[PDB]
RNA sequence: CGCGAAGAACCUUACCUGGUCUUGACAUCCACGGAAGUUUUCAGAGAUGAGAAUGUGCCUUCGGGAACCGUGAGACAGGUGCUGCAUGGCUGUCGUCAGCUCGUGUUGUGAAAUGUUGGGUUAAGUCCCGCAACGAGCGCAACCCUUAUCCUUUGUUGCCAGCGGUCCGGCCGGGAACUCAAAGGAGACUGCCAGUGAUAAACUGGAGGAAGGUGGGGAUGACGUCAAGUCAUCAUGGCCCUUACGACCAGGGCUACACACGUGCUACAAUGGCGCAUACAAAGAGAAGCGACCUCGCGAGAGCAAGCGGACCUCAUAAAGUGCGUCGUAGUCCGGAUUGGAGUCUGCAACUCGACUCCAUGAAGUCGGAAUCGCUAGUAAUCGUGGAUCAGAAUGCCACGGUG
């Protein structure tokens, strides 16, 4: 994509790695059970006050290589047509081009 | 001593043992009757003992995995005359004649690319 | 609709100010950009705006509105018709 | 097709009976592969008419299809400046092809409760040589006398 | 007993890594359980070629991790020292697994 | 475009893979960005060398760096520099113990990269492509390749109305799978655009 | 025209209104003070200013450099901004149609032709025979992947024909037979008998075979064409901007609606609704993941915690069907649209805008005008299941089977 792009995502893996104690701290006692009712209403304040780019919801996989955001693969890591282009050249293991 | 079979129809393999007997038919440890619903499927599963006089002499095992209603039914028609080809030789020119003896070499085709099933286009517009 | 062993939802920024501002009694209209929340009891007979998209609007807000979120009153696309 | 001339294929039999007529009929009454209930109709039906007609089974059957096989029809040919149809006999197999599906064409506008009851009137009419079967085949059958000057 | 598995994308390569098993345990030992050739996942993918706008026009690609595993019965010092000796290829992952 | 690309065909025909390593779902994903920063780097570095085909190997978490070339004297040099020095920053890049190779690339007029960067070199500097296509197909076609295409694409000749160009030899079969298809591309970036040159060298038929 | 988009609430996001920054959000070079540092208050919507607890892994002719960091001058950075009619790369089409051409030779003043035409034949410029043609190249066929029967080899997590225990569950001693999982091979060639043939090329029947003439599908798309399609995947030649066309943030926007067109799903019902019992599949996927057992809930689902990098464990129950009821041609116990009340889950956050379950509501519609669409055998027609993209979210897309 644009060169912007690729430098916001490398700035939100950090934070969104880099705060990963404190909501897997706030969210059980948001959503337990025998926990006290005065405490998960300050639980639940302080989950909008951890900086907002910090959620391992808000990031889309930007290609490897273009920067391209859609028409994504997981297992490669590449996009639609960058593994075109090193699966038919053969820097991909074991990628034959199937039929059936 | 027995005598032994092996089918295959669309998805299935049969797997049949024959022994003289008086006619006793099992299937997964069931009686005929249970097993299958419709009467052409008890015709089928039947056919060629009746075909050749054997249905009297003989009794036999069957057992089938996977499939459909009509994939059990014509694999055990398979088995069968597979397994009557280890008994006497000469039931195999008149089954050959009866046309019993060809595996049906269909199976399920394929979806393709753009094809909304395996060969039905979308539709046109101009 | 939430689910509601989660509590309702306020932003601290606006919690705090209407405590306060509940405090100093102005009716002066207290804007805000945050158009989510569940209005709360004891912001009712307030004067706020929130944003729609181009500017603020004003609401005046009373006991009926109090289950509903602030979205609601401020309609965001215009329209008169073709 | 062009060039391939081809087979009429193979067909079961039927399951109950015994013979290779029934295969086509018990086809024809089908809709979405479904042959189980297709092979129910017609052994209810083929049974209220054995009763009804005081006939054997199979036997209440050819002599119902009798009245409405066909014996010449119309094709259509403009050789000229001008559409002509030509009367044309009909083929052994077409013939009967063309009989099990006028029936079955007939017995989907009745209004009685059940298909097997809407078989076995348009059997018995068929039987006695009235209803919306022979009806078809007398139009059918009145346009080769209204074009046998054309040939 | 001890059992190894074998992953591989090449039955060409797969075959080597296990006869050079196989021709060590039976040089130090005996009591090998063979290969036994167990599923194979054929993980597909179908992605479209043209970079702007074609839908109806697609490359399909398959990768056929192929499995293998060989048992190891009666084990000698020796016996299982000699394997831990041994390096594969790559292509091939091993993973000894003790029962 | 309607011809598949004639490497990818026969990726397990004849032709054997440029990356022979093996991970589950995993670390494929961080494989495939740990070779492509390690053949950017060499292709960017080893530019001047002769360099046609870098095969990754991955033998228990190290790496294996292959590199066929054909002016190896240019990349070893004086007594125990040039691949050893490689060796540390290899080993950085793709964080195991780097090991580099080298392959001497007989007959360098037949490896079908070397033509075409040899090809996409002289229409850097100028020269006639019409010469340059010419003497390309005698050179490899005398050395005994049994066929040879080469095609040129692009703003040839500073024209300003673009078209390709190409010139057979021998036989080139891209239908029969099994035969020994080279094939390779290159990107001329002149003052005028990009002129793409595609090769085609049949080795001859390969039985299997 | 269910097309880039394999999945827009914020993100994505390119657009808008606001608030802000200018060697920059992103790099190398420095001018160069100064180790980075989990933490923490005020103000702000947030951008980010104001404020609190700190240093030694190098190690130095200690007028300076190493992964890390602040400030100002710069050189370059940056553009998802125009040009697909300047281009590369990649794709759709005519078309999976059987065609497109060159080398010598001859004839023609010459553009060009002959070959490639003609009589037979094939799916095919395929093959034979004749000919001022002789030969060859890219194509039209074959090599390749899958499906169809047999033979070896290796037998767990797969299997149980004959053995003995058996909780009548291959479960448990066992067994290598068999289904099956996969490696290497055997197999089909117009090869064989007859007939029409121009004695040849072939073609028509039938014998053996599991498969008959290309056995059934896929993969492969010649020379080229419409200046076809994208400069918005990426790279690019020139051009335009540089207190802006660059860059950060909150909230809106792509989802508005008087209407028209294209593609699909659900129906208009008895071959069918509803309630109870009852059998048979295949192919996939899974560690921030798939999450069985057990309990609470009318139900989405929260509660506890085993099992699994998987032929072991899960997702997982197949539905169509078969049997017994009920229903009786009605806007119907048909059909589920739209609206109200109450809830669950992922998620910083479901107001514009999420899926899902329960209680209500029960519209339009009785087979559809001119005109048009798909299909030649496991095919069309109906039935369910999985996957990719994905925190949640497809009736489309891509896959496999069941009836036929
Ligand atoms: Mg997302
Ligand atoms: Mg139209
Ligand atoms: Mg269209
Ligand atoms: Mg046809
Ligand atoms: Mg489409
Ligand atoms: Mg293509
Ligand atoms: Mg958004
Ligand atoms: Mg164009
Ligand atoms: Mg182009
Ligand atoms: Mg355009
Ligand atoms: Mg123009
Ligand atoms: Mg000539
Ligand atoms: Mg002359
Ligand atoms: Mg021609
Ligand atoms: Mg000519
Ligand atoms: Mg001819
Ligand atoms: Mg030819
Ligand atoms: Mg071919
Ligand atoms: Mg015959
Ligand atoms: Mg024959
Ligand atoms: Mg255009
Ligand atoms: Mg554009
Ligand atoms: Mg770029
Ligand atoms: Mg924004
Ligand atoms: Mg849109
Ligand atoms: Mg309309
Ligand atoms: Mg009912
Ligand atoms: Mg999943
Ligand atoms: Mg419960
Ligand atoms: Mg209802
Ligand atoms: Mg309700
Ligand atoms: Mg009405
Ligand atoms: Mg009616
Ligand atoms: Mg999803
Ligand atoms: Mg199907």
């Amino acid at each position: 994509a644009k060169q912007s792009m690729k430098a916001r995502e490398v700035k939100r893996v950090a934070l969104a790695d880099k705060y990963f104690a404190k909501r897997a701290e706030l969210k059980a006692i948001i959503s337990d059970v025998n926990a006290s009712d005065e405490d998960r209403w300050n639980a639940v304040l302080k989950l909008q006050t951890l900086p907002r780019d910090s959620s391992p919801s808000r990031q889309r996989n930007r290609c490897r290589q273009t920067g391209r955001p859609h028409g994504f693969l997981r297992k490669f890591g590449l996009s639609r047509i960058k593994v075109r282009e090193a699966a038919m050249r053969g820097e991909i293991p074991g990628l034959k081009k199937a039929s059936w | 001593n027995q005598y032994y079979g092996t089918g295959r129809r669309k998805s299935s393999a049969a797997r049949v043992f024959i022994k003289p007997g008086n006619g006793k038919i099992v299937i997964n440890q069931r009686s005929l009757e249970q097993y299958f619903g419709r009467e052409t499927a008890r015709m089928v599963v039947r056919q060629p003992l009746e075909l050749v006089d054997m249905v009297e002499k003989l009794d036999l095992y069957i057992t089938v995995k996977g499939g459909g209603i009509s994939g059990q039914a014509g694999a055990i028609r398979h088995g069968i005359t597979r397994a009557l080809m280890e008994y006497d030789e000469s039931l195999r020119s008149e089954l050959r004649k009866a046309g019993f003896v060809t595996r049906d070499a269909r199976q399920v085709e394929r979806k393709k690319v753009g094809l909304r099933k395996a060969r039905r286009r979308p539709q046109f517009s101009k | 609709p939430r689910s509601l062993k989660k509590g309702p939802f306020i932003d601290l920024h606006l919690l705090k100010k209407v405590e306060k501002a509940v405090e100093s009694g102005d009716k002066k209209p207290l804007r805000t950009w945050s158009r989510r929340s569940t209005i709360f009891p004891n912001m009712i007979g307030l004067t706020i705006a929130v944003h729609n998209g181009r500017q603020h609007v004003p609401v005046f807000v009373t006991d009926e509105m109090v289950g509903h979120k602030l979205g609601e009153f401020a309609p965001t696309r215009t329209y008169r018709g073709h | 097709p062009r060039r391939r001339v081809i087979g009429q294929r193979k067909i079961l039999p039927d399951p109950k009976f015994g013979s290779e007529l029934l295969a086509k009929f018990v086809n024809i009454l089908m809709v979405d592969g479904k042959k189980s209930t297709a092979e129910s109709i017609v052994y209810s039906a083929l049974e209220t008419l054995a009763q009804r007609s005081g006939k054997s089974e199979l036997e209440a059957f050819e002599v119902a299809l009798e009245n409405v096989r066909p014996t010449v029809e119309v094709k259509s040919r403009r050789v000229g400046g001008s559409t002509y149809q030509v009367p044309v006999e009909v083929r052994p197999v077409r013939r009967n092809a063309l009989a099990m599906r006028w029936i079955v064409e007939a017995a989907r506008k009745r209004g009685d409760k059940s298909m097997a009851l809407r078989l076995a009137n348009e059997l018995s009419d068929a039987a006695e040589n009235k209803g919306t079967a022979v009806k078809k085949r007398e139009d059918v059958h009145r346009m080769a006398e209204a074009n046998k000057a054309f040939a | 007993r001890i059992r190894i598995r074998l992953k591989a994308f090449d039955h060409r390569l797969i075959d080597q890594a296990t006869a050079e098993i196989v021709e060590t345990a039976k040089r130090t030992g005996a009591q090998v359980r063979g290969p036994i050739p167990l599923p194979t996942r054929k993980e597909r993918f179908t992605v479209l070629i043209s970079p702007h706008v074609n839908k109806d026009a697609r490359d399909q690609y398959e990768i056929r991790t192929h499995l293998r595993l060989v048992d190891i019965v009666e084990p000698t010092e020796k016996t299982v020292d000699a394997l831990m000796r041994l390096d594969l290829a790559a292509g091939v992952d091993v993973q000894i697994s003790l029962g | 475009g309607q011809k598949v690309h004639p490497n990818g065909i026969r990726l397990g025909i004849v032709k054997p893979w440029n990356s022979t390593w093996f991970a589950n779902t995993k670390e494929f994903a961080d494989n495939l960005d740990s070779d492509f920063k390690v053949r950017q780097y060499l292709t960017k570095e080893l530019a001047k060398a002769s360099v046609s085909r870098i095969v990754i190997e991955r033998p228990a978490k190290s790496i294996r760096v292959t590199i066929h070339t054909a002016r190896p004297g240019i990349v070893i040099g004086k007594k125990g520099e040039d691949v050893e020095k490689l060796r540390k920053v290899v080993a950085d890049i793709a964080g195991v113990p780097a090991q580099i190779n080298i392959a001497e690339v007989r007959k360098p007029e037949l490896d079908a990269k070397l033509v075409a960067d040899s090809i996409t070199s002289q229409l850097e500097r100028r020269v006639m492509f019409r010469r340059a296509m010419k003497r390309a197909v005698q050179n490899a076609m005398r050395l005994g390749a049994k066929g040879i295409k080469v095609e040129v694409s692009g703003r040839l000749g500073g024209a300003e109305i673009a078209r390709t160009e190409w010139y057979r030899e021998g036989r080139v079969p891209l239908h029969t799978l099994r035969a020994d298809i080279d094939y390779n591309t290159s990107e001329a970036h002149t003052t005028y655009g990009v002129i793409g040159v595609k090769v085609w060298i049949f080795k001859g038929e390969i039985l299997g």
